[PDB]
């Protein structure tokens, strides 16, 4: 089932979260080609059926999704 | 590499050419989905905290930052390439 609504807000909480997984990020991407948002990663958040559980920095820290 | 909302410019900005961006304070990031069968997406984070999705956006970033010394093959979006190991 969907994790985000048609605008790329989380269904569970309604929050508008950057795919870089810093909960406080303003949106660090260029405009998403599909919806315009600076918060969408490789795949648009709108109606997406998954979220990122973690991000591994090559040579560095693992970042965990603070919400999941 | 926190991001503050900005328009990029020049002020934003080796044995192994794959390590050159990392020496210039880029990060290479591997994002793991929560799908039952997991997918990985590679992105780069720039020195000014911009996230880049693909080589077209790397090109845009190097144009905006007037960077003449990084090229297409200094970057890889392949989830199985390790920058330390695949050179
Ligand atoms: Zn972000
Ligand atoms: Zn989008
Ligand atoms: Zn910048």
């Amino acid at each position: 089932s969907k994790v985000y609504d048609s605008q790329g807000l989380l269904i569970f909480s309604g929050m508008d979260l950057c795919d870089c997984l810093d909960e406080d990020c303003l949106g660090c991407f260029y405009a998403c080609p599909a919806c315009g948002s600076t918060k969408c990663g490789a795949e648009c958040r709108c109606d997406r059926k998954w979220l990122y559980e973690q991000i591994e920095i090559e040579g560095g820290e693992i970042i965990h999704n603070k919400h999941a | 590499l926190s991001y503050q909302s900005h328009d990029c410019s020049g002020a934003c900005l080796g044995e192994n050419p794959l390590q050159l961006p990392i020496k210039c304070h880029f990060q290479r990031r591997h994002a793991k989905t929560n799908s039952h069968s997991s997918a990985l997406h590679v992105s780069y984070k720039t020195p000014c905290g911009r996230s880049l999705r693909n080589v077209e956006e790397v090109f845009r970033y190097l144009l905006e930052t007037e960077c003449n010394f990084l090229f297409t093959d200094n970057f890889s979006f392949n989830t199985y390439v390790q920058l330390a190991r695949n050179y």
